[PDB]
């Protein structure tokens, strides 16, 4: 029925990885919701998935919509994604053993412009910060060259997450 | 996934007891406390409903020196390099681990003293290795280890069983299909089982035995057991055979069901009923003795072998003969055996005199091998001359002689092994059966009523 | 005293069981729902503590249908007249019987109707005849029968012991040794036992079988068994030998343990665990089938028999020769064994050509009592033509000329009966399993294995 009926059938039946052009807003997180519970009651594996947006309210609005599940499901913003999966459980293993696993990451202070001074200010201070640029991540760099080098990152986030949902 | 061991630092019964594991582990012996504290360690280390209790004083070795329970678990959480079993087996935990290369799992158990406000306080970490041991991050009152195993008690997600005798209220037929149903059936890939009767252990491969001693102070001896593609064609005589075996403590193996008519004969009239204190005749016959005297030697009982010196013609061949009798015991030592031998006869009379050649013969190899027949007796290996007819006509010939009425007794019971042993046991005294127990061919027997120095 | 024989008219599972009555009873079988309501039968009729709480509408066979339960028993009142023991056991009770000559002795019990007042009304009488029952006296609480009798129930004046299921977490050694106590010890004159182990009649001796069958009607069977004192000297093998055959329903008794190898890898490969549905070897050595058979029989347990035509020499004699193989099967039908024969052989060679004469002696004595053979074939007996070895080589002879490169493969067969045995089947496949199967002198596989007719 028209491009809304068949869209929406040939997305929840899907397998593969999915490009969605919504529109100008207007519920674009309507069918975000509805794929997950239809990929959630569809697998029954220990695999969980992962929802990633850019606000936290929109965070919790994803979530008010689902419910609560004890599957070990991620939502939230791509910030808690990227610190609580890959730096916090293996930056002791991945950058050497004197690293600090704990710190407080604040993004108001620092304006540093070098990765390699970067590490100076996580290894001594205890403090996570963030590149000068608006055109840099240093704490999305650092997740994806943790898990370039170290082995257990990459056993871990294989083998737990299904699928990733971005927005 | 597969267990590796565990080791108990303390219990209400255990003091430094490691054991061995593997999947499908099943424990037996004398002390049923002794089990069923074990299966309790396990409930309190993977199960919540003990887990949230916490100890009380009358869990602890004494009731208040070395406050200290630690239970650690061995995991061996990697695979093979073919298989990315590894990935999900690894996939719940994040920080425990810190080598890139970690090939072994730990979890461990910590208990509180009791000295101060008497409760247990039950702490759990798991960590690759035994040092900077992690604490489970628990949010709730479910912490992150209750997520991985479902634990499933039995007694009249990865799923562990725990059954803990499952005979009672059992008919055998159905404990030789739920042997079949554990054994052979992948749905149950890990268990623990306790078991007292036989029946159970009539299908079994791929699995640990675990036996407790029967003194008040427990000791485990583990032994893994594998049954080779050799013997699969024949497997099912050696379960059977076995299984019965396994619960006794000095066993005694011999080749056919005449010597066991003799010696339970012998024994019904001189030992006032050795199956008690644990003696137990095996059937073994046309096999090789490796198999159990590994599976018994490992396992802590004592085995003692009678055997004979036979002589095998080899098919297709003729006057080239095999030394059986010796060999089976060599390669028993570990030694290889020796080179096929073979003699130069007429045909003449296949009947009488053939058979007083090769006795003749057997003498002549017997007095050439004597060194290795002294270090045979340095283990429990007696190894007659001839044959046990030729020492039976040695120890009671006269009595032989006198119910026999032909004028060699021992050529009549070779005519017909078992109907003539039978005819033979049936006619006689007290006087003879502590005969042949005093004589010094038959020390088998006074190893097997296993009497006790000091 | 001793029990005779026990009628239940009217129970929770039983409609009109009648079972024979001795000393020293023991119960088994597959219904487990039975045999605990006969062991509640006999609380009820003997024990106060189950009598004083009266019969619940649950307790019958429909549960509005026939409420009438008569529970009868029997005493034998009667001793020795060299035992004045008559007087002794007579004299606790006056009126109950009429004349001083009078042999047995009746104790029944009467339910009243459940219709009014939902309550059981257990009347207890007895009697020395059926006819004009009376009642027992009872001045206060406790009746006159409760002097006589007391019940003592294991479960983990005249002693009357009830035992239910005492193998349940006790070791095999320690059952033996419990076995002991109860078959051999006269303190324990009057018991019944129920068990599901095989270990508690590993010896026993004036005791009564009673099997329970597997329906949900209950039939139960029972058979008075009693070793003689011609057996008491392998008494031990034939125990051992029964008590783990008694526990099923088709069973097979056969010589040696070469047939059991052959018979193990064969149903092993084609049939899908026989042991299941009820089928078990049993090893027959030195003695004659009479026992087993009479204890089989007696029981409702089918029985199949292979067997083969043998020959054996006379004692002191030379050239004279029974027919033992058929002896065997003919006093197994009732009939008295034939006299001896006798032939007149040159001494030629002894080791070849004498078994070609007594292999075609054999034949012509197969076929000279061919009418005796159908009789046997109109049971369920299987007798080998000359050995159970020709019967192979007449299935599946070219795989065993594939094998052995001997020309002949039939004779290296008998040159070791356990060693080559085992050599032939490790070399075999899986057609020529279902060949042996099929074939029409192997018929007691089929008769084992028991596909249902209709």
């Amino acid at each position: 029925m028209i491009e809304d009926e068949m869209s929406r059938e040939q997305i929840i039946k899907d397998g593969g990885n999915i490009l969605v052009t919504a529109g100008a807003g207007s519920g674009k997180t309507t069918i975000l919701v509805s794929k997950i519970e239809a990929d959630l009651k569809e697998n029954k594996t220990h695999y969980s998935i992962a929802a990633v947006t850019f606000t936290n309210k929109a965070a919790k609005e994803i979530e008010g919509r689902l419910g609560y599940s004890s599957r070990g499901n991620f939502i939230g913003t791509n910030d808690g994604f990227v610190e609580s999966e890959i730096i916090r459980p293996f930056i002791k293993d991945a950058f050497g053993n004197d690293y600090p696993d704990n710190f407080t990451a604040e993004y108001f202070d620092n304006q540093f412009a070098s990765y390699d001074k970067g590490l100076q200010v996580l290894k001594y201070q205890n403090i996570l910060g963030t590149y000068s640029n608006p055109k840099k991540n240093f704490k999305f760099q650092l997740a994806l060259d943790i898990l370039k080098k170290s082995l257990v990152a990459r056993q871990y986030i294989f083998s737990k997450y299904f699928k990733i949902f971005i927005d | 996934m597969k267990f590796s061991n565990i080791t108990i630092k303390n219990f209400r019964n255990f003091e430094k007891v490691n054991i061995n594991l593997d999947n499908k582990n099943v424990i037996f012996g004398m002390n049923d406390i002794g089990k069923t504290n074990f299966l309790y360690a396990l409930r309190f280390l993977l199960d919540k409903e003990i887990r949230k209790f916490g100890f009380n004083k009358s869990d602890y070795h004494k009731h208040d020196t070395s406050k200290k329970i630690e239970i650690i678990l061995t995991l061996d959480l990697s695979n093979y390099e073919k298989d990315e079993d590894t990935k999900k087996l690894i996939s719940v935990v994040k920080g425990a681990r810190t080598s890139a290369n970690a090939d072994v799992f730990y979890i461990a158990l910590e208990s509180k003293y009791d000295d101060k406000e008497l409760y247990g306080n039950i702490i759990l970490k798991w960590g690759s290795e035994l040092d900077n041991l992690i604490d489970i991050p628990g949010r709730g009152n479910i912490n992150a280890l209750d997520n991985v195993f479902k634990v499933i008690y039995i007694n009249p997600k990865i799923v562990i069983y725990l059954i803990e005798e499952p005979e009672i209220s059992l008919h055998r037929s159905m404990q030789i299909a739920l042997s079949k149903q554990l054994f052979e059936q992948s749905t149950y890939k890990y268990f623990f089982l306790s078991t007292h009767s036989p029946e159970l252990l009539y299908e079994m491969d791929n699995t640990r035995l675990i036996r407790v001693h029967s003194t008040e102070k427990v000791v485990c001896s583990s032994h893994m057991y594998n049954v080779e593609e050799a013997y699969g064609s024949v497997k099912k005589k050696l379960n059977k055979a076995l299984s019965s075996a396994l619960f006794a403590e000095r066993v005694l193996l011999i080749e056919g069901p005449s010597e066991k008519i003799l010696f339970e004969k012998v024994l019904d009239e001189v030992e006032p009923e050795y199956e008690l204190n644990g003696g137990f005749l095996l059937e073994v016959g046309g096999t090789y003795f490796n198999h159990y005297v590994c599976t018994l030697n490992d396992l802590g009982i004592t085995h003692i072998i009678k055997t004979d010196n036979d002589l095998k013609s080899k098919k297709g061949k003729k006057g080239v003969y095999e030394l059986l009798g010796l060999n089976r015991c060599l390669n028993l030592l570990g030694r290889e055996n020796l080179d096929e031998i073979t003699i130069d006869i007429p045909e003449d009379i296949k009947g009488k005199k053939k058979k007083e050649r090769l006795n003749e013969r057997k003498k002549e190899i017997f007095k050439q091998y004597k060194n290795e027949v002294g270090e045979f007796l340095g283990e429990r290996i007696y190894l007659s001359e001839i044959d046990l007819e030729n020492d039976l006509y040695s120890a009671i010939g006269e009595s032989m002689k006198r119910i026999f009425e032909n004028e060699d007794p021992v050529h009549y019971l070779q005519k017909s092994k078992l109907f003539n042993m039978v005819e033979l046991v049936n006619n006689l005294s007290t006087k003879d059966c502590f005969d042949v127990f005093e004589h010094e061919k038959f020390a088998c027997l006074k190893e097997l009523v296993g009497s006790d120095r000091g």
